[PDB]
């Protein structure tokens, strides 16, 4: 403001505002036991397999 | 339409550790032997003069501060500094970075005086060029021509202990010369009890002046007898000690006391200078936030 | 809306400082052509005219001094002033933040305690300005002990005269100005000089024909001698103006103030007080044209002098005897 008293008056004015970021993480979990992976490789020997 | 500029070269770069203590400052005043625009290292420091196997002094830096012409930082590049040239009756603006620290103020008188005080304080030591650049002791001229009041004070006594012990009390002495006393407040400096010499070349002067000087003023007196003999000098015999008024001529005859004489004033010419021709500036506008002093430059 | 704007265009860059003259070399030999004021005389002819020498008055020197912007009380600084008057800064200790106290030469006179009749004049009028003199000496109560030891002339940095006071209820703002001729406010183009009240300056430059030479500088001094009046410390102000070089008029000044140091000096007789030797001391106040009339005034009576074309330059207070 320009105000014509004795206040002391101020210049132009520059602000400088600086952000930053963050990071944020996931993890799951599955049910995989080795007796189902074994016959995943063996077939045909018989219809009920 | 006049243009001016102050580029140092160096022969090699700089250490970066140099250089922190070279933006430790990026404007501050500068002496400068040259007013050209090229120029070797060896004259923007006092190590044109004040070096350390040198015997350091006080007038021989005072009488090449006046002759000199003061300069002003903008950038300290890594191989080059840049100035900013000190015209006469010239604003600019000025950073107090110096050490031992004062409060400034606008509306102050600004005397440029020598550096007196320990090494780490004012000098930085380029160690890449192996020269030692000095900076002055920029002291508002009330400080000034008190800060000097009281040290030259202290090494006089010194002198004393060192030949006489019982004449002069140490606890007396130190707490009434290194408390300088200014605006209401304090500032305790140092006292160089690590051993002084930069203040011994007056004091060598002020002695052997002030045993001449009152010798000096009897044959002064009883010279001057006419009805020219201005007026006031009937009552200055009020002043002078009634000592001072006992002695005769019989000591030292005619050819002794031109060499009095001839001698006595030609002391005071070599001081009277010595306190008075600073190369003194003005500060009109001033913020501690910022530390930006404010100069105007009157050549003196 | 934007033709306002483009007198703005005009004035700002129209008024800059001038640029640092520099060519590339690949121009050539043109450089001189951009060099103008450096000419001194112009083109001469028969009949000349306005638009013969319209070149010769475009080429201007390069003149600005700066100022000194102050936060006043409304109580040490009167709300009238004549707008051209000489000012201090006394400086005793940063208590506020921009909290400024300031003395004119009118009022300094009433800080003083001196008799009447040594300046007859300004005493009626400075009593209506300020109150008894104690408004103001409630603000330093040193003003007895600062007398004695002489610090007092080592506590005052002169400014000169006045360009601007934008007056409120308590808060009073003050542009001054040092270094030269300061551009007036409320009639533009004029130049605030400097005004004197015709009481306290005692010149040194008149003589009878009885001869001495002209210059371009004559000096404004500022004087200020401790005396003691009724056993009691008090100071006193004078001016001076002469053209005649700072070894002449410290050999003049002590004839002007002679009966004053035939005063006091007698009762040291009986006593010496090292603190009360020092006598006085001489600022320089700047420079003033040679034969520039010095024009009297009135005002509510109040004979008050002005000085065309002042340009200020402070100095030390050096100490004299």
């Amino acid at each position: 403001i320009a105000h014509g008293d004795g206040r002391r008056p101020n210049k132009q004015r520059q602000y400088i505002v600086m952000k930053a970021c963050n990071k944020h993480h996931i993890g799951a979990e599955i049910e995989l036991a080795a007796a189902d992976i074994e016959l995943l490789f063996a077939e045909k020997e018989t219809p009920l397999d | 339409a006049l243009d001016k500029s102050i580029v140092v070269n160096l022969t090699s770069r700089l250490f970066a550790d140099e250089l922190a203590a070279l933006q430790s400052k990026i404007g501050s005043v500068l002496p400068l032997g040259d007013c050209h625009r090229l120029q070797n290292i060896q004259a923007l420091g006092l190590g044109c003069v004040c070096s350390r196997e040198t015997s350091p002094d006080y007038i021989q830096i005072m009488q090449y501060l006046s002759k000199c012409t003061l300069a002003v930082l903008e950038e300290v590049r890594p191989d080059s500094l840049r100035l900013t040239r000190m015209d006469p009756s010239d604003n600019l603006q000025i950073k107090n970075v110096y050490a031992p620290f004062f409060q400034w103020d606008s509306n102050t008188q600004l005397a440029v005086l020598p550096p007196l005080f320990s090494r780490k304080d004012s000098t930085i030591v380029l160690e890449s060029n192996g020269f030692d650049i000095v900076f002055p002791m920029v002291v508002p001229q009330q400080l000034g021509h008190a800060i000097l009041q009281q040290l030259l004070v202290y090494h006089i006594y010194s002198k004393i202990s060192a030949g006489a012990p019982g004449d002069v009390n140490m606890a007396e002495l130190d707490l009434y010369t290194t408390n300088v006393s200014f605006m209401g407040r304090t500032y305790r400096l140092d006292v160089d009890n690590t051993d002084l010499r930069v203040l011994d070349d007056l004091s060598m002067y002020l002695c052997i002046l002030s045993a001449l000087v009152p010798r000096g003023c009897l044959r002064l007196l009883t010279a001057l007898v006419r009805h020219d003999r201005h007026p006031l000098t009937e009552v200055f015999e009020g002043v002078v000690p009634d000592e001072v008024t006992r002695i005769d001529l019989d000591q030292l005859s005619v050819p002794d006391d031109i060499t009095r004489m001839r001698v006595m004033f030609s002391y005071l010419q070599s001081l009277s200078s010595i306190f008075n021709l600073g190369p003194r500036l003005h500060v009109y506008a001033y913020s501690a936030e910022t530390l930006a002093a404010s100069c105007w430059y009157s050549p003196r | 809306q934007a033709e306002n704007a483009a007198r703005l265009g005009r004035q700002v860059l129209g008024l800059l400082p001038p640029p640092t003259h520099r060519v590339s070399l690949t121009r050539g030999p043109e450089f001189a052509r951009g060099v103008r004021d450096l000419l001194s005389k112009y083109a001469a002819s028969t009949r000349p005219t306005v638009g013969s020498l319209h070149e010769a008055l475009r080429q201007a020197p390069f003149r600005q001094p700066t100022y000194g912007d102050f936060l006043v009380y409304s109580q040490t600084f009167s709300p009238q002033e004549p707008l051209g008057t000489f000012l201090f800064s006394f400086k005793q200790e940063d208590n506020g933040s921009s909290m400024d106290m300031l003395l004119t030469p009118t009022s300094l006179f009433m800080l003083s305690g001196m008799e009447a009749a040594k300046a007859p004049q300004t005493h009626k009028v400075a009593g209506v300005w300020y109150g008894s003199g104690s408004g103001l000496a409630d603000f330093i109560p040193n003003l007895s002990e600062l007398m004695d030891t002489g610090e007092f002339h080592t506590l005052l940095t002169p400014v000169g005269p006045m360009v601007q006071s934008v007056h409120s209820t308590f808060v009073t703002k003050v542009t001054s100005a040092m270094k030269g001729v300061g551009l007036a406010r409320d009639e533009p183009r004029a130049h605030v000089g400097l005004t004197l009240p015709c009481d306290m300056l005692v010149d040194l430059d008149e003589s009878c024909p009885m001869r001495e030479p002209a210059g371009l500088n004559v000096t404004i001094y500022a004087s200020l001698v401790y005396l003691r009046v009724n056993q009691r410390p008090s100071m006193a102000l004078t001016f001076f103006q002469s053209g005649k070089g700072f070894a002449e008029v410290v050999a003049m000044i002590k004839d002007h103030f002679t009966d004053v140091i035939r005063t006091k000096y007698i009762q040291l007789r009986h006593e010496l007080y090292i603190n009360r030797l020092v006598f006085g001391a001489v600022c320089t106040l700047g420079t003033v044209p040679f034969d520039s009339h010095p024009v009297h005034q009135s005002l509510n009576s109040l004979p008050v002098l002005v000085f065309a074309n002042f340009e200020a330059a402070c100095g030390p207070w050096t100490v004299f005897l």
